[PDB]
Order: C-alpha cells, then structure tokens, then sequence
C-alpha cells in the first residue's frame, strides 16, 4: 500500500443546459507519497459509491481522466459527485466535488432559432447521450467553433 | 427524420443582430434550405443534413433568415 | 514586468456569479497569489507567471477573490 | 487544348464578426471559389488584400497554406473594415471577393463580473508589438482555464 492524498479539490464544474462541457482532471488534485500525482492512479466517478450509468448526462473516461457531458432541463441545480482515486497499494482516496447546472445561457430571449433536419429517427439521439454529444460537438465544428460549446441545444423532435 | 433545434449562444441579445445572424445563416445554408459543405462535412458521417431553417426570435422575432 | 488584465467573456453579468468566479480563481491560483501549475504550464514557454490578482467588478464590485 | 477559364465566386464570404481583445478565426470555405479546371477553393491560391510599418502589426493575418484567416483587434480597430480575398488558379487568372470585418466593442464592456490580472517576467514590447505573441498570450490564457483553443478570453490591458 502506502494513503493517497487530496491537495486541491476538483471544486466546481459549471455547466449549462443543452451545452457540452469538458473537464480534464488536474495532476495536482490527488497527491500520493509513493505513487506521486493524480495521473498514475485509477480514477472512478461515483454518486453511495454508485457508479455513473450509461445514460448519465455526466461521463468519465478513466483512460484520459476526462469528465464530460451534456445536461438537459431536468438537471438544473447543484450536484455533488465523488471522485475515487485508488493507488497501487489498493487504498482509495475520495474527492467530493460539485457540478452546478445552470439554465440555458440565453433561455428564450435568444435572437435566432436554428433548425436542421437529418436522416433518421430522434430516438437514436434522445437515447444515447454520446450520440447527442457528438451532434452538439459537430454543430459547433460546422461554425468553426470546434470544442468550444458555442452551441446550445434547444430541442430534438421528429419531422 | 430528425429535426434538431439549437441556438448560437455567442449572439448578442439586443439590439437585433440581424447582420450577424445572416452571416451565420449563409455560412451553413444557401439561399434555400440546402446545407453548405462546411455543415454537411462537419455533421457527416454520423448525421446527413437535408435542410436548414433559420428563423428569428426574441429581439428578432419578426425576421426570417433562411427559407 | 508584464501585467496582463483580461476578462472571461463567458461569465454571466447578473446576478453576481461569485461561485463561478471562485472556481475559476482556484484553478489558476492558490489561496494566495501563487499561480498553479495548470496556469504556469499553459503560459510556458513564452510567458512565466509571477503573481495573479483577481478582483470583482460590475455585479461583483464588492468582492475580491485572489488573494485569499 | 482549351482556354483557361477564370475562377468564379459562388458563395460570398459576407461578414466576419470580431471583438476587441478577442481572438477570431475564419477558415475560408471550399465552396467560396470554384474553377472549371482547378476545382474547389482549397485547390486555389488565396491572398488577402486590404497600412503598415516594418513589423507585421496587422490585427488581421492570413495563412495561404491553411487558408485560415485570424487576428486580434484592439480599441482603435472598432468599426467596419473592407477586405478583398483574391483566388488565383494555376494559369494566373483571379477572382476577388470583397467582404467586411466588423470589429465590435469589448464584450460585456465594464459590467464584467471579474477583472483578472497576472504579472509575467520580461518587457511588454514582445507582445504589444508582435501580434502573434499577443495571439499566443490570449490562446494560452484560455488554455489555462481548460477552454482548449477557444476565444473565451478578452484582453483588457497590457502594461508594466
Ligand atoms: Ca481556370
Ligand atoms: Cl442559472
Ligand atoms: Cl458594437
């Protein structure tokens, strides 16, 4: 074993309804004595040690230590999650952090409404959070705004 | 068919930025509904765009930009 | 020395988003003026940061966030 | 065998919107120009044409290889600017697109909720003279907040 230690809490992730967010875990978050920085450790995102599900609007890639997601109208408010860091001694350390989902940055006073029709059925998007995350990222890329979240999803319907 | 609606949250709210919205509109669509290659190629291969519509709202509630 | 002043133009104007500014504050600076490695490594090699100051304005005119 | 046909302009670069203190970037679309023999815009030689001095102090820059237009305006550039995008084919014929860059005032003005300051080592001349160093500064400050290569930073002042 060694206990892995917490120096700097992930602290606050600010997110908006309909808008993709991305937070890469800093290296000075966890600091072990025998295993050093936050990078080598195994990180797992948890809610009573209840793993994030496949349909969760928040996701975590353990390989890249990248937390990302896309919240809807039902997620507004403050959310507390727990980041577990397990060392090569098998011990764990936990960082409780907050994701605060705000309302859509412009709400309904937006100056323009963009609509686009594609081929398929809205269920293939409204079921898979990742397919919907790709859609929103590619919409930003269509305006030259790749990985910027200049796009806020307003609705997905069938036509 | 999948109708997706979104807003560009970089646009100023008031006064009506009709000239800015127009530029953004013609960058992704032609005079009619046809998506331009920048938009088709960005959404491909996962999504194939057929028609784009840009209507005004809020301070621009009276205007329409792409037919 | 080079003192650079900037604003994050994604921050909401009203009400005072003191909680968002705080989070942004602790990600680039520690409790005092010391820049964190995430800020230092991003500005390197072209720029080496010495001290960071973040004071409130507008709807947050009364608050100050770095130092302490 | 056949006479070179002049490249044609299909989709006007209408407007480029930029903001003071904020990096902007516009990649020239491929359906902008079209030549009968040389095809789409990426297959043509693009040149942006408009003042100067010895240093490349133009707040707008253009890479012909990537066909990428970028820049960073200051307070003295607010207002409308007319530029001309030239597209030349392999035979030397050209088409020109007149477009306008409208530089708006700094986002949020003085109602910004927070003013960040940072002190670095060196002379402010390396940034206040070199537009590329000043572009690097603003892109790296955005990277320091986790905002990759985005224009979420608005430069307010650089002094001593
Ligand atoms: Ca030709
Ligand atoms: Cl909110
Ligand atoms: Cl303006």
């Amino acid at each position: 074993p060694n206990r892995p230690e917490l120096k700097n809490h992930i602290d606050r992730v600010d997110a908006w309804v309909g808008t993709y967010f991305e937070v890469k875990i800093p290296s000075d978050t966890f600091y072990d004595h025998e295993d050093t920085t936050t990078d080598k450790l195994k990180l797992t995102l948890k809610l009573e040690q209840q793993l994030v599900g496949e349909k969760s609007w928040v996701q975590f890639n353990s390989n890249s230590q990248l937390m990302y997601g896309l919240p809807d109208s039902s997620h507004v408010g403050k959310h507390e999650y727990f980041m577990h860091a397990t060392d090569k001694g098998g011990l764990s350390a936990v960082d409780a952090f907050e994701i605060h989902v705000h309302r859509r940055p412009q709400g309904d006073r937006a100056p323009a409404r963009f609509k686009a029709k594609f081929v398929g059925d809205p269920a293939l998007v409204l079921n898979d959070i990742h397919k919907k995350i790709a859609l929103v990222k590619k919409l930003a890329f269509a305006f030259g705004d790749r990985n910027c979240s200049t796009i806020t999803l307003q609705n997905i319907t069938r036509g | 068919s999948i109708v997706v609606e979104w807003t560009n949250n970089t646009l100023p709210l008031e006064p009506c930025p009709k000239e800015q919205i127009a530029g953004l509109s013609r960058r992704i669509a032609e005079d009619d509904g046809k998506p331009r290659p920048a938009f088709s190629n960005a959404l491909e291969p996962d999504f194939k765009a057929t028609s784009i519509t840009v209507t005004g709202s809020g301070s621009c509630r009276h205007l329409q930009f792409i037919p």
